[PDB]
RNA sequence: UAAAGUUGCUGCAGUUAAAAAGCUCGUAGUUGGAUCUUGGGAGCGGCCGUCCCCUGCUCGGCGCCGGCCCGAAGCGUUUACUUUGAAAAAA
C-alpha cells in the first residue's frame, strides 16, 4: 500500500497492515499532504528483554527529515493502534563494507559502519537529541555506550529509554544505556 | 587533591574552567531575542556580535562591537534562547 | 612467589598502602597503620573489632594522608555518604 | 605554538558538541544560500559572510543548517574568488607593507616583518599547488603582485 | 607539535600512577591508545577506563591501581620478526616472569606472549610492567 | 679487540666541568593530529576457552528437468611490514 521494499519482493500481511494504518493516517486526519509522497520502506516487530514488545519502522533516507516535522504527532495514532507496542522512525542507511586488498568508487563516509550506527542513535531517540556519547571499556574488554540525551523530553520520552536500548541492540549488538545529565542543560 | 570525579565535574568548576579545556568542548556564547522599544520585530543578535546589527526599517542600531560582549543600546531588552 | 610445586618461598609477603597499593617497605617510618574502631549501630560503643587502614610515607609525605583515610572510610559505611 | 612568533596563544572558537540545528532558525537552508549569494554580490569573503549571518540572522554554523560551507556553496554558482581569500589578505599585506617601505628604507623593522609576510604567502602557494586550486605556473613575484588588488 | 599521541597517552598515564592518582585525562584519542589499554586491562595492570566522546578525537579516563610500574612507547615503531622479540623483552622488560611488550601485529595490537603463540610478529608500539 | 655508556642505534653528553649558532626566516633532509567494520551463524571441552564462513565473471565432475551446488584457469588500489615457501659453493 506504502510499504515499497527495497528488493523486487513484497512486504508481510503485518507490514502492509502498518502501510494501511498510514493510510489509514492520511484519508481521514489532516497531516494528509504529508503522508501522500512518503514511502515506508520496510517495519519489524522486535522483542525486547522482559515481557514487552516494540516495532521499528525503516523509512527512505532522503524522506527522513519530512518525519521528523512529524514525529509524535504520528507516533501518537500508530502508538495507540498497536497499544502496548513502542514506534520508532529510522531510515534505511545503506552500510557499504571496508574495501579491502582483495576487492570502482570511492566508499563514502555517510555509507561507513560508524556513520550508520551513529546516525540511527540520532533518529532513534527522536524528540530528545544525544549531548554526549560516553563508553564504559569495562574490565571483560566490551563496550557500554552511554548517551547522554536531553534534558527537555526527559518526562515526554523516559519511558521508551529501555525500549531504545533494546533497538539498538538487536539491529548494531552494541550494548547501549541512555542517561540524562540534568547539571548542565 | 588525588581522587577527583574527572568524569562527573561539578557544573561550579565546569562553567569556572577554560572552554576548550572543559570535560567536553562547550562555548561561552548563546543568541540573544534583542528587541528595541520602537519596531515591532524581534532580531537574533549574537552576543559577541563584533559588527553593528541595525533595525532593518530603520527605528535605531541595536549593538555596538567592544572586545568581548556587545553593548545593546540602552533602550532594548534581551531573552536568551537555547534549545 | 611460588615454585614449581606451588610453595610459598619468599620470606615474608608485604603491606602495601590501602590508598594507592603502592608495597610499603622495611625501612618506610613515615608509613602509618591506622586502626578505625566500629560502633554498634543502636548503643554507640566499641565492639571490639576495627577497620584496620595501612598508607605508604610517601602519600603521607604528600599530605593526601587525610583525603585519602577519608576516602576508605566513606566507602566503609564507618563515614557519612553526605558528608 | 604560532608559525612567526613566540606568542603561545590559545584564543579558538570552539564550536558546541551538538551538530543538530536549534530550534527557533526558521530560514530553510536554500534561503540561507539565497541570502549568502547576495552577501557575495556585494563583494564579501566567506569570513566576512559567515560574521554578518551569524551577528545579524541567527545562523551559527552554514555547514549544520545547510550540508555544506559557504566557499563550497559560493564555489557550486561560481561566486567564488579565483585565488583563495586568505591567501588573497597576505599578498594585500605585502603590497601594503611594500608600498610603506618604498620610502621608508631606514624601517629595518618593516623589512624584517615583510620576510616573515613573504614566508606565509610562498608557505600557502606551495600547499594550493599540491591541491591544484593554483595553477602550477603561478609564483608569487613582488614586481607582479600590485595588479593582483 | 603533538607527533606521536600514544606517547603523549603513556607518558601522561605513567605520570599520574607516579603522582598516585585514582584516575587521569589523556586528551587526545586515538583507536591504537584505545587496543593499547585494553591489553594493559586485560593483564589487570589498569582499571576498566572510558573514552569521552565529542565531535573531534576523543579523550579517555583510566582509572589506576597501583600495578603499572611503567608503560612507555618505543618511538620509532621498529619492526620486529619473531627471532628478535627475545633480544627486545630481554633489554625492554624488567622480568622474564612478568612485564609485556605491546607490538602491533596485522592479527592485532597485542603482548608478546600472544605474538609467539598466534606466530605473528610486526611493529612494537610500546612495553609496560 | 674488550674493558670504552671515554663515539653513546641499543646508550653519552652541552647552566657552572669541553660544549646551544647573536637572532630569525628558509629550500632539500628528518618528523607529522583524529577518523573509514562489526556483530553473530556452525561445532566441541569444563560463564570462559580452540576452529570453518561473512568479493565476482571462460573450461568440466558426486548430480539434475537453458541453469542451480562445486573443480581448474585469467582480471582483481599500489608499497613497506610480518609469517611461510622456493633458491642460496664447499671449507
Amino acid at each position: 500500500a506504502k510499504i515499497v521494499k527495497p528488493n523486487g519482493e513484497k512486504p508481510d500481511e503485518f507490514e502492509s497492515g502498518i502501510s494501511q494504518a498510514l493510510l489509514e493516517l492520511e484519508m481521514n486526519s489532516d497531516l494528509k499532504a504529508q503522508l501522500r509522497e512518503l514511502n515506508i520502506t520496510a517495519a519489524k516487530e522486535i522483542e525486547v528483554g522482559g515481557g514487552r514488545k516494540a516495532i521499528i519502522i525503516f523509512v527512505p533516507v532522503p524522506q527522513l527529515k519530512s518525519f521528523q516535522k512529524i514525529q509524535v504527532r504520528l507516533v501518537r495514532e500508530l502508538e495507540k493502534k498497536f497499544s502496548g507496542k513502542h514506534v520508532v522512525f529510522i531510515a534505511q542507511r545503506r552500510i557499504l563494507p571496508k574495501p579491502t586488498r582483495k576487492s570502482k568508487q570511492k566508499r563514502p563516509r555517510s555509507r561507513t559502519l560508524t556513520a550508520v550506527h551513529d546516525a540511527i542513535l540520532e533518529d532513534l531517540v527522536f524528540p530528545s537529541e544525544i549531548v554526549g556519547k560516553r563508553i564504559r571499556v569495562k574490565l571483560d574488554g566490551s563496550r557500554l555506550i552511554k548517551v547522554h540525551l536531553d534534558k527537555a523530553q526527559q518526562n515526554n520520552v523516559e519511558h521508551k529509554v529501555e525500549t531504545f536500548s533494546g533497538v539498538y541492540k538487536k539491529l548494531t549488538g552494541k550494548d547501549v544505556n541512555f542517561e540524562f545529565p540534568e547539571f548542565q542543560l | 587533591p588525588l581522587a577527583k570525579d574527572l568524569l562527573h565535574p561539578s557544573p561550579e568548576e565546569e562553567k569556572r574552567k577554560h572552554k576548550k579545556k572543559r570535560l567536553v568542548q562547550s562555548p561561552n556564547s548563546y543568541f540573544m531575542d534583542v528587541k528595541c522599544p520602537g519596531c515591532y520585530k524581534i532580531t537574533t543578535v549574537f552576543s559577541h556580535a563584533q559588527t553593528v546589527v541595525l533595525c532593518v526599517g530603520c527605528s535605531t542600531v541595536l549593538c555596538q562591537p567592544t572586545g568581548g560582549k556587545a553593548r545593546l543600546t540602552e533602550g532594548c531588552s534581551f531573552r536568551r534562547k537555547q534549545h | 612467589m611460588q615454585s614449581n610445586a606451588g610453595e610459598f618461598v619468599d620470606l615474608y609477603v608485604p603491606r602495601k598502602c590501602s590508598a594507592s597499593n603502592r608495597i610499603i617497605g622495611a625501612k618506610d617510618h613515615a608509613s602509618i597503620p591506622m586502626n578505625v574502631a566500629e560502633v554498634d549501630k543502636v548503643t554507640g560503643r566499641f565492639n571490639g573489632q576495627s577497620k584496620t587502614y595501612a598508607i605508604c610515607g610517601a602519600i603521607r609525605r604528600m599530605g593526601e594522608s587525610d583525603d585519602s583515610i577519608l576516602r576508605l572510610a566513606k566507602s566503609h559505611g564507618i563515614v557519612s555518604q553526605n558528608f | 605554538g604560532r608559525m612567526h612568533a613566540p606568542g603561545k596563544g590559545l584564543s579558538q572558537s570552539a564550536l558546541p558538541y551538538r551538530r543538530s540545528v536549534p530550534t527557533w532558525l526558521k530560514l530553510t537552508s536554500d534561503d540561507v544560500k539565497e541570502q549568502i549569494y547576495k552577501l557575495a554580490k556585494k563583494g564579501l569573503t566567506p569570513s566576512q559572510i559567515g560574521v554578518i549571518l551569524r551577528d545579524s540572522h541567527g545562523v551559527a554554523q552554514v555547514r549544520f543548517v545547510t550540508g555544506n560551507k559557504i566557499l563550497r556553496i559560493l564555489k557550486s554558482k561560481g561566486l567564488a574568488p579565483d585565488l583563495p581569500e586568505d591567501l588573497y589578505h597576505l599578498i594585500k599585506k605585502a603590497v601594503a607593507v611594500r608600498k610603506h617601505l618604498e620610502r621608508n628604507r631606514k624601517d629595518k623593522d618593516a623589512k624584517f616583518r615583510l620576510i616573515l609576510i613573504e614566508s606565509r604567502i610562498h608557505r600557502l602557494a606551495r600547499y594550493y599547488k599540491t591541491k591544484r586550486v593554483l595553477p602550477p605556473n603561478w609564483k608569487y613575484e613582488s614586481s607582479t603582485a600590485s595588479a593582483l588588488v | 607539535v603533538r607527533m606521536n599521541v600514544l606517547a603523549d597517552a603513556l607518558k601522561s598515564i605513567n605520570n599520574a600512577e607516579k603522582r598516585g592518582k585514582r584516575q587521569v585525562l589523556i586528551r587526545p584519542c586515538s583507536k591504537v591508545i584505545v587496543r593499547f589499554l585494553t591489553v594493559m586491562m586485560k593483564h589487570g595492570y589498569i582499571g576498566e577506563f572510558e573514552i569521552i566522546d565529542d565531535h573531534r578525537a576523543g579523550k579517555i579516563v583510566v582509572n589506576l591501581t597501583g600495578r603499572l610500574n611503567k608503560c612507555g612507547v618505543i618511538s620509532p615503531r621498529f619492526d620486529v620478526q619473531l627471532k628478535d622479540l627475545e633480544k627486545w623483552q630481554n633489554n625492554l622488560l624488567p622480568s622474564r616472569q612478568f612485564g609485556f611488550i605491546v607490538l602491533t601485529t596485522s592479527a592485532g595490537i597485542m603482548d608478546h606472549e600472544e605474538a609467539r603463540r598466534k606466530h605473528t610478529g610486526g611493529k612494537i608500539l610500546g612495553f609496560f610492567f
